[PDB]
DNA sequence: GGATTACACCCAAGACACCAGGCACGAGACAGAAAAAAACAACGAAAACGGCCACCACCCAAACACACCAAACACAAGAGCTAATTGAC
DNA sequence: GTCTGGCCATCTTTGTGTTTGGTGTGTTTGGGTGGTGGCCGTTTTCGTTGTTTTTTTCTGTCTCGTGCCTGGTGTCTTGGGTGTAATCC
């Protein structure tokens, strides 16, 4: 039928990850979806006006971490940068 | 984690839009970050001004 | 069906923003402010059902006019 | 003393305030001004209902603001129309 | 007659409703409470 | 014409930027930019802050004035 | 004869918020002589911005592959809307 | 009796999961160019110096305006009171 797609096994996965006895309803599955596709949509947005202000036909890390500098506070965007390192890096020393 | 230790504090093992609300609107960066939203069934936080307060 | 709008519910949304008194012209300044409100998201709702040839106004359509306004809201399908 | 009763009531819930039928009945009367035979989905309606109320309790909460501000307990017009101009809608 | 009219300015701090009438020249409110408080308008005098 | 003055709010603004990464230069039309949106901004606050005295039946505004106003803005 | 007694229900009062007038003391506007530095112009030096040419790794594109993701709805059960009230005070 | 809590006797459909299976991501290799790097140019930004004079400043003085205190209103609710009402010796 209609095979719509979410984030909702994900974050389902990533709620027993850090909370292991707490469930979720479904209408805060339906939020934290819309909330995962909001920040999506904001950070893709900017890095696109970053890539067309400095004139590339590349999205890269480069302009998905200054984007997220761009857009979250101070402490928040300095841990989830951290994140995204550790992540890039670590993916990247294997193959 | 931050809904679930708020879902625990109102000792509930589900999370709720309530939760999610309280979360947000408790956090600084959160909700300087998601400051244009509107949660349904969020409410709003008890906030009752100081001058209104019976005496 | 403006006069839906009671005053107990007024009353009732001045109650959940903290109101204490509440004098007896706020209830016709809250009728006009919610009626302007709402026509301007309505119309943007049917700006939208129109572009998509539809004759059913969705919950998408509501969606993207609050996110045109800068209002957004979770929970709907966003 | 009912009315900090009722505040404390109301800061707790999250319940809808209006009752459903005269917000669809308001909804459908002001549609009827753009385009004949328009259909609603139940969510729409849900979903403005939702958002009028929250716009509706942030101005209320700007509006007592405004009206403790000028040292008063009771809100009234003119502290809502220097709400909507401060916010910048009017 | 007019009645159960207040009158702006007061002429006492109390608010107090009064009756205005119309005589030969000009129109005069009369509070029910005090007979003192009367204020009496002559049309020449009237503007607007 | 502008009401800053030019030289002091070029200090000024070298002196922010002294803390996000050391020793920037500046395009003379980037601080002409900063000062006019500036100006504009505060004169905003200050109408904002006049209809708030006037709305408290004073004429002198005050710093809760501003206070309200950008509370009202949604500013931090 | 006449008093002790039974019974609705009204008026004084308290607690709550406000418009308007009055009174007073100070903080802000206005003016004036003084110190200050912005501004205007000039010349000097050079960090770095805009451009160009080369060269390669990076991402798009096919094609074939298999495992992770979707909805249905089975199976188990969250804790609201309801009414009374443990626990300090 | 106030108030926030920890729970109840009954409502409602939700919430976690297994299941079937198919499509969408993952591996493989090939090509073409976008994006880094280097090297050169030359504009433009910083840097300083001298002279002028408008702007800032310190201060004084007076008054007007802000803020506090008051009378009187309307309004909801609690309380003491009394006259209507009446029967027993």
């Amino acid at each position: 039928r209609s095979r719509k797609e979410s984030y909702s096994i994900y974050v389902y996965k990533v709620l027993k990850q850090v909370h292991p006895d707490t469930g979720i309803s479904s209408k805060a599955m339906g939020i934290m979806n819309s909330f995962v596709n909001d920040i999506f949509e904001r950070i893709a947005g900017e890095a696109s006006r970053l890539a067309h202000y400095n004139k590339r036909s590349t999205i890269t890390s480069r302009e998905i971490q200054t984007a997220v500098r761009l857009l979250l506070p101070g402490e928040l965007a300095k841990h989830a940068v951290s994140e995204g390192t550790k992540a890039v890096t670590k993916y990247t020393s294997a193959k | 984690e931050l809904a679930g230790n708020a879902a625990r504090d109102n000792k509930k093992t589900r999370i709720i839009p309530r939760h999610l609300q309280l979360a947000i609107r408790n956090d600084e960066e959160l909700n300087k970050l998601l400051g244009r939203v509107t949660i349904a069934q969020g409410g709003v936080l008890p906030n009752i001004q100081a001058v209104l307060l019976p005496k | 069906n403006i006069q839906g709008i009671t005053k107990p519910a007024i009353r009732r949304l001045a109650r959940r923003g903290g109101v204490k008194r509440i004098s007896g012209l706020i209830y016709e300044e809250t009728r006009g402010v919610l009626k302007v409100f709402l026509e301007n998201v309505i119309r943007d709702a049917v700006t939208y059902t129109e572009h998509a040839k539809r004759k059913t106004v969705t919950a998408m359509d509501v969606v993207y006019a609050l996110k045109r306004q800068g209002r957004t809201l979770y929970g709907f399908g966003g | 003393t009912v009315a900090l009763r009722e505040i404390r009531r109301y800061q707790k819930s999250t319940e809808l305030l209006i009752r459903k039928l005269p917000f669809q009945r308001l909804v459908r009367e002001i549609a009827q001004d753009f385009k004949t035979d328009l259909r609603f989905q139940s969510a729409a309606i849900g979903a403005l209902q939702e958002a009028s109320e929250a716009y509706l309790v942030g101005l209320f909460e700007d509006t007592n603001l405004c009206a403790i501000h000028a040292k008063r307990v009771t809100i009234m017009p003119k502290d809502i129309q220097l709400a909507r101009r401060i916010r910048g809608e009017r | 007659k007019l009645e159960n009219v207040f009158v702006r300015p007061a002429p006492d701090s109390k608010r107090v409703t009064g009756t205005l009438f119309i005589h030969q020249n000009g129109i005069r409110y009369q509070s029910p409470v005090r007979s003192d408080h009367r204020v009496d308008i002559l049309f020449s005098n009237i503007k607007h």
